[PDB]
């Protein structure tokens, strides 16, 4: 048994349950944004074709799957570990799924733990503080040429139909 | 170890606790919840994650929620004090009349005598109805199953049997009532307080009550099974003494059981029945025995599912079932009281090799008759009498007279009655049996036998018919 | 992606490396654990069929390897651990401690006591795994083999290796009908050899402790219980234990059988076992099959039974005879496993339980008991009286079939029934009454010779033991002989025909 | 190629295979597994690894270890010096008489022999058993389907036919012990040398006895069924021969399979059953021919599971089957040797011409008193007799008479029975039941009629009986 | 092809029992569930709709026709069983035939009472 890293997000299983093994990875030495980067970075180095869906062959399989994604961290430069993780979604093909994981992992710093708005809302953007929709506030209370077609207008709706409703 | 609501789906909880996950059973109590929230650990699921079974009703829960683990399983009172109170199965006093005052608290499992312990070779508990002892020669410590057509003054006769024996004896006897109907209960309630075997002014009402009604969960009604055991292995063991322990039902439990199984994953086997049916049943029956301590009798009340018992689990609670009481409204028909059925309500034990020779003799010879009666009554039932022997006659009235004699006056129901009930040592009613078999008393009225007490209490009341 | 271990600690170190590493390979974490089966990670490079030791000392068994864990059934419980523990190999296979001074002992399927005389005397181990021999090791039974139950001994004729059911339904004594077996073996393990003798294994399955208790007591007082092994997995018992009890004793009737010995396991009762194992297959999700059952407890009784044979003496001669019991439901045998060791075994004895319930003591459904086997398990003596006896018996219940009318038919018919009942007296032999075979073939040669057939039915039986213990005394000389010949003589027939008229102007008329 | 033992999960082992997968069905050794450890190739899994049954123990097992295909399914050794020796599946002895040696090996797959190839006729052969002849005599080349009975009669049945038969027939054999009882096979082989058919002075017996005992894994009594079958073919056609391929018991093969397809973790069926249960099932029968180079004639026991054939396998299996013997256990507890369900005891071939007319429409006639009869025993039951036409009251008890004239007993359960052993020619017996159809005979009892051979005997019986 | 090419065929379709059995085994095999009796059903909407390829069409189509004669073969006469139901609720009829006939020698062996085309009766001969 280990220490149990449960940082906010977090992916409450569904692959990122590596994530949540890294959260616990990452938190032992915080290696954290070392790493959450070195995802990134990764992130589409791999994922483009390039050798690498050539590599997500299920055709070439991990018989040197582990002999040249892996030995693309050995490819690559990153992995203070992070190959060995990949070595592992490699059989467990999560490497798919990664994209996610990452930004489960991530979503970046203090951003790791982000928002955005909704109800009555109008607004896109993360949440990076403690108490919050003071930030909103002042986020909505920036600028004022602003969309409603990024968030609700309460507008054909919220009461739209209300009187309706009644009748 | 505090853990989250990871899953609720029903009360499988899952819980997550990223702290120790102990072993299995251990109940937990959910913090958060304002009325006690057992959870038993039911499955360490694996990361860090244990399923759990609420023994309880969930809402208004969040996933995360907090739960402390009690550490231990299901920990309840064990002690005199349940004597005369009910307890739920949390312990709970749904007696209703403020708390019980134990200090000796048990996990509700709890094992079989370990080899050694046992007392090898089982003695015939005594019922002392006449009758019953004599048909069903009960063992101390013995499984005795009843079949039987309810509210017959079922209770009545179990009430009676509590004080039959376990006043007599003193003993001490449990009710759990498993899965009943809370009705049920609080009738039967009242009505030992009424019959004041329950004594309101004594906890030490001949039993200690259990109910886990049909409204807890299978596994919690299932599990104020197990309570009532701890409670009765408190007795025994540690009162040292015969407990009895009245179960009503039995069946309810196996439902019960099967009943989780099937949310717990499982494949439950035939019927659906869990397939751990037998073993949920061998190690409760198991528990159930004659320590040195005492002996743990096991009064089980049988319902009978699809009224059948060749169910699969019936048919191996035959296994366990050593004595059996097969009531019979027939015999309540015939005003009879006893109305057990004779002739069905039989024990295993009983031998001549045990239960000595002789009362075993007399108890065959009587079956025979009985039945061999019995078949006159068909015989004669179409061919009127004395188109007959009167060998027959003889017997047709001894038999009857015996019969009458097993009528057995019932001592809190002067009220259904107009008697009082009586109780018989044994020897006397072998003797007793024998010698109206042996038909010494012809030229009395069997009306005479018909409620008798004691043989000689049978003379007497013979005496006063015959004037 | 999702098998498992993903968001364990398995992963959680891997991530990083696999950083610290021990085992794995001969220990495993429970990865999870959860209806006695714990998944376990790792234990890699453990054997096939290994015997695993828990943590909590309990026992595993490593059946299944996935390629992730080892699914490692658990003769135990895990309200007695928690995941993550560690098994720890055993490095072996199940293999049992086997050892004769477990006669006079009663154990726990594991080897161990529950005879609570401390630590077996074993000193061997023994695979329960073990092989059934081959064709040409096993060698026919010429060997005949009592009950001291003549009329089983008798209409069932035995011999030793010999796998025979014994079927019926409820506690009629159902065990009391394996006990009286025993008992009389007691005199043969009293007598001389190994073959001579037969070592009993009662191998008790499902068979609550309670059921032990007296039991065992019983066979103190009679202490045959000195040549004698009770496996024991009672009722409580946890399932691999239930199922693993019957493969123990496997192990060791095997082994007295080459031990050269001829052995007697009574497998006792194979229906708890097989109720166990499926539930056990079902628990893993192994599927049932037919009848909720998996089909290769077909195999498991096969498997088992198979190990039980009649060898040569290259072979040892050895035996195991078995004697496995399923107790009926109710003459319900298209169910599975009646199906199955009817063809397995090598006759099965029915009993008429009602019957026994009307008293009858025996009880026996003869009419389908049954050795195929038969001729070969039998003395010339008993095929004197008893070979006429069966078949005039044949007749009697042929004759008991037509009891409508009643005998009202011819001389010899109603006779037939007569004589029947006589013959069902001398059947009848009571329970706790073991004897041994020349009295036996004595005292049914009376009546087979219809002698006895001026009695009324009671006094037969009466007659028997008054005779019986007339013989005993005095012609306890002719049973000498008679044992000594094996064969019943034409004297011995005609001093035992005297000693009869004797007897019986002795007994009454 | 080599594979690694990855997942032993009970006896389907789990293999992986670093290098190139032969097809399925390669036959893959166990190395360390001296005892020939054939895991076969069942799953090409993905990822080179195969799903592989082992036929033989696993224990001691590491995951890891290492597994070497034999670049080929399982071959065997096959040729005419196993007539006299026993070898189980993978062709090897278990008359254990040291090893036979044969130089001929094959792959115990023989694949389905095209339409053109077989005797498209085959013709009468006789069992000198009254009731099989009657209802289902042989013919020539053909399975048959045997039901039932333990050997309290199946079992015995098989045993007397072959009693008769690789004597009287030249018969050239194969006996299959399927999921075998080891036992009897044992005292069979002693009888077998015995009776000297086995004859081992010349392993040149009528018979090649394989056994494939019950003790094998599923993988390897389900497999011993290609096996046999195999060595059927080599002997028919190759060797020449009349085979008689006796199986005992198929059906404990089909509960072998059941349990695999299971245990591959794949769907069984209904019941329990596989999918493939039939095509398992049928491509083994379409192996098994009477091309014109010999014949295959299947006497094949097929134990009817829990003696339902309701069950849908056995229903399958009357698909293959081209005449049956179906017993009636029903009637066997009436005692009765021969104990039949006689509707639908068969040879499909049944035909005044195929069998002579006198057969067929006495057969019929039979066939239709019987039955008729069948519907009486109901009326009567729930009735008496009496109400019903005492005419019908005779040919209910000519019925149970010409069941006990079917009751023939044999020699070798005369030990059993105390009870002569007899076999009949068929003239005899279309005499006999034409008789008791003539019904003159009526007056004589059912023991009469009772185990007998020819009537003619039971004539004497009766007399004798009076 | 020879029906819509007006003639007038016949098909046997011997045994449809046993395709249902593959199919289903197939089927599960794709593991692709089953239904009933392990069968799943669309082996009825695939056979049903194979049997609504048979047909008596008109003049266009050469008169056209293909009849079918399925057979079923019952197992135990269990019309109950799913493909029997389902032939059941498909058919035109169903000839059902008694082996106790059979036995009788009674050839043909028709269990007539069930025996019906109720349809058949107007496609017929004057004669008849």
């Amino acid at each position: 048994f280990a220490k149990l890293v449960r940082p906010p997000v977090q992916i409450y299983g569904i692959e990122g349950r590596y994530a949540t093994a890294l959260y616990s990875a990452a938190s032992k030495q915080n290696k954290l944004e070392q790493v959450e980067k070195e995802l990134l970075r990764v992130g589409q180095i791999l994922k483009e074709p390039k050798m690498a869906a050539s590599l997500l062959n299920p055709y070439v399989k991990r018989s040197v799957k582990v002999k040249s994604l892996s030995d693309m961290t050995a490819k690559e430069k990153f992995s203070p570990l992070t190959s060995n993780l990949i070595n592992l979604l490699a059989e467990n093909g999560r490497l798919t799924n990664t994209p996610a994981v990452i930004s489960a992992f991530s979503t970046m710093m203090s951003v790791h733990r982000g928002e955005v708005p909704c109800t009555v809302t109008t607004a896109s953007a993360l949440d990076e503080t403690t108490l919050t929709e003071l930030k909103t506030v002042l986020k909505s209370f920036l600028s004022k040429g602003q969309v409603l077609k990024l968030e609700v207008k309460i507008d054909p709706s919220i009461m739209g139909g209300m009187i309706v409703r009644i009748g | 170890t505090t853990g989250r609501i990871v899953a609720v789906i029903g009360a499988v909880v899952d819980v997550q606790f990223d702290e120790g996950l102990p072993p299995i059973l251990n109940a937990l109590e959910v913090q958060g919840r304002e009325t006690r929230l057992v959870l038993e650990v039911a499955q360490h699921l694996g990361e860090s994650t244990v399923r759990t079974i609420a023994m309880d009703g969930t809402e208004g829960l969040v996933r995360g929620q907090k739960v402390l683990d009690s550490g231990a399983p299901i920990r309840i009172p064990v002690g005199p004090e349940t004597l005369g109170r009910i307890m739920n199965v949390i312990g709970e006093p749904i007696d209703e009349r403020g708390p019980i005052k134990t200090k000796q608290f048990a996990a509700i499992h709890a094992e079989a005598p370990e080899f050694v312990e046992m007392s090898v070779e089982q003695e015939i508990l005594v019922t002392g109805i006449k009758v019953v002892d004599l048909l069903a020669p009960y063992a101390k410590g013995g499984k005795i199953g009843l079949f039987g057509g309810a509210g017959v003054g079922k209770t009545v006769l179990i009430m009676e049997l509590i004080n039959n024996v376990a006043k007599a004896h003193g003993g001490y006897s449990v009710f759990a009532g498993v899965g009943e109907r809370t009705r049920e209960g609080n009738d039967l309630y009242h009505e030992m307080i009424e019959s004041g075997v329950i004594n309101l002014k004594d906890a030490t009402s001949k039993v200690a009550l259990v109910y886990g009604q049909m409204n807890e969960p299978p596994g919690a009604r299932a599990r104020v099974a197990l309570t009532g055991l701890t409670v009765a292995e408190y007795f025994r063991d540690q009162e040292g003494q015969d407990v009895l322990l009245f179960i009503d039902n039995i069946f309810r439990f196996t439902q019960a059981g099967s009943e989780v199984s099937a949310l717990l994953g499982r494949i439950p086997s035939a019927v659906g029945y869990q397939p751990t049916l037998a073993t949920d049943m061998g190690t409760m029956q198991e528990r159930i025995t004659t320590t040195k301590k005492g002996s743990i009798t096991s009064v089980q009340a049988i319902y009978v599912p699809a009224d059948d018992l060749t169910d699969p689990a019936p048919a191996t609670t035959f296994a366990h079932l050593d004595a059996t009481t097969v009531l019979s409204r027939a015999i309540a028909e015939l005003g009879i009281y006893p109305a057990v059925d004779p002739l069905d309500s039989t024990s295993r034990i009983m031998d001549p090799n045990i239960v000595g020779s002789e009362h075993y003799d007399v108890a065959r010879g009587v079956q025979k008759i009985l039945q061999d009666y019995k078949s006159l009554q068909d015989i004669i039932a179409i061919l009127g009498m004395d188109e007959l022997s009167e060998e027959d006659k003889l017997t047709v009235s001894r038999a009857r007279k015996i019969q009458r004699f097993l009528s057995q006056p019932f001592q809190v129901a002067e009220v259904f009655t107009g008697h009082l009930g009586k109780l018989v040592p044994l020897k006397e009613t072998i003797k007793g049996f024998q010698q109206i078999l042996a038909g010494e008393y012809d030229h009395l009225p069997e009306q005479a036998f018909y409620m008798v007490g004691p043989i000689e209490e049978a003379v007497a009341k013979a005496d006063k018919l015959a004037e | 992606k999702t098998g498992t271990a993903e968001v364990s600690s398995i992963l959680e170190e891997r991530i990083l490396g696999a950083d610290t590493s021990v085992d794995l390979e001969e220990t495993g974490r429970v990865l999870s654990i959860g209806d006695g089966i714990a998944r376990v990670h790792g234990l890699r490079n453990v054997q096939a069929e290994e015997m695993v030791e828990f943590s909590s000392g309990l026992k595993g068994m490593s059946l299944n390897l996935e390629p992730d864990n080892v699914g490692v059934v658990v003769f135990g419980n895990d309200k007695l651990i928690k995941e993550g523990d560690i098994v720890k190999r055993t490095g072996a296979i199940v293999d049992v401690p086997v050892g004769e001074e477990l006669l006079g002992r009663v154990v726990d399927a594991l080897g161990n006591a529950i005879d609570g005389k401390g630590p077996i005397g074993s000193k061997a181990r023994r695979r329960v795994g073990l092989k059934a021999p081959g064709i040409i090791p096993r060698i026919s039974v010429r060997e005949p083999m009592q009950t001291g139950i003549k009329a089983v001994d008798s209409l069932v004729p035995i011999g030793r290796g010999q796998r025979e059911l014994i079927i019926g339904d409820r506690q009629t004594g159902k065990t009391s009908i394996a006990i009286d077996t025993i008992i009389n073996q007691k005199r043969f393990n009293d007598g001389t050899d190994e073959k001579k003798k037969l070592y009993c294994i009662y191998v008790a399955i499902g068979q609550k402790r309670s059921t032990v208790a007296q039991l065992v007591k019983r066979l103190t007082d009679a202490d045959a219980m000195k040549y004698t092994i009770v496996v024991s997995a009672t009722a409580s018992d946890a399932a691999p234990l239930q199922y693993l009890a019957p493969y123990s004793g496997c192990s060791m009737g095997e082994y007295f059988r080459d031990n050269g010995k001829h052995a007697l396991i009574i497998y006792d009762d194979l229906s708890k076992q097989a109720v166990a194992y499926r539930q056990m297959s079902l628990l893993l999700r192994r599927p049932p099959g037919r009848e909720a059952y998996p089909g290769d407890v077909f195999y498991l009784h096969s498997r088992l039974l198979e190990r039980a044979a009649k060898m040569n003496d290259a072979f040892g001669g050895g035996s195991l005879t078995a004697l496995p019991v399923i107790e009926t439901q109710a003459g319900d045998v298209s169910a599975y496993i009646p199906t199955n060791v009817i063809s397995i075994t090598d006759g099965q004895i029915f009993l008429e339980t009602e019957l026994f319930y009307k008293g009858i003591r025996p009880a026996i459904n003869v009419g389908l008991s049954v050795s195929r086997v038969g001729s070969a398990a039998q003395t010339r003596a008993m095929k004197q009286v008893a070979g006429t006896m069966k078949l005039e018996l044949a007749q009697y219940r042929e004759v008991a079939a037509f009891a409508q009318f009643g005998s009202d038919l011819d001389a010899a018919t109603q006779q037939l029934l007569s004589r029947g009942v006589r013959l069902t007296e001398l059947l009848k032999q009571g329970q706790y009454s073991p004897m041994a075979i020349e009295e036996q073939v004595a005292v049914i040669y009376a009546g087979v010779r219809g002698y006895l057939d001026k009695l009324e039915p009671s006094k037969i039986t009466k007659f028997e033991n008054a005779f019986l213990s007339h013989v005993i005394s005095q012609h306890q000389a002719l049973l000498g002989k008679i044992r000594t010949d094996g064969k019943i003589s034409e004297e011995s027939d005609a001093k035992l025909k005297e000693i009869v008229t004797n007897f019986l102007a002795g007994f009454e008329a």
